[PDB]
């Protein structure tokens, strides 16, 4: 943090990152098009996984 | 229907040829009022959505 000398003088920052996963078994096209239908919050990375 | 009590005369031409004149004691005595049922349904269906 300090800009000249002062090595002792840092911060430490921290990007978490949090994973959640949502398995749904046996899908239904009425399933499938309320999830396509439905919008979710920004900012919010989904990845699908098809089999 | 209704035995009306009539009579075969013209009268200032509102009976004319074919027209009925009728008193208002008729449609006092509700000699001619029916009841209707209407039937109306709603219906409701698991649509794609």
């Amino acid at each position: 943090i300090s800009p000249h000398v002062n090595k002792d003088a840092r911060d430490q920052y921290e990007i978490r990152t949090h994973l959640r996963l949502v398995d749904i078994v046996e899908p239904t096209e009425k399933t499938v098009d309320a999830l396509m239908r439905l919008d979710l919050a920004a900012g919010v990375d989904v990845q699908i996984s098809l089999g | 229907g209704q035995n009306m009590r009539v009579a075969f005369m013209p009268w200032n031409g509102y009976n004319f040829e074919d027209s009925i004149l009728v008193s208002e004691r008729v449609v006092q005595e509700d000699r001619f009022t029916t009841i209707h049922i209407q039937e109306l349904a709603c219906v409701s269906r698991d649509t794609k959505l």
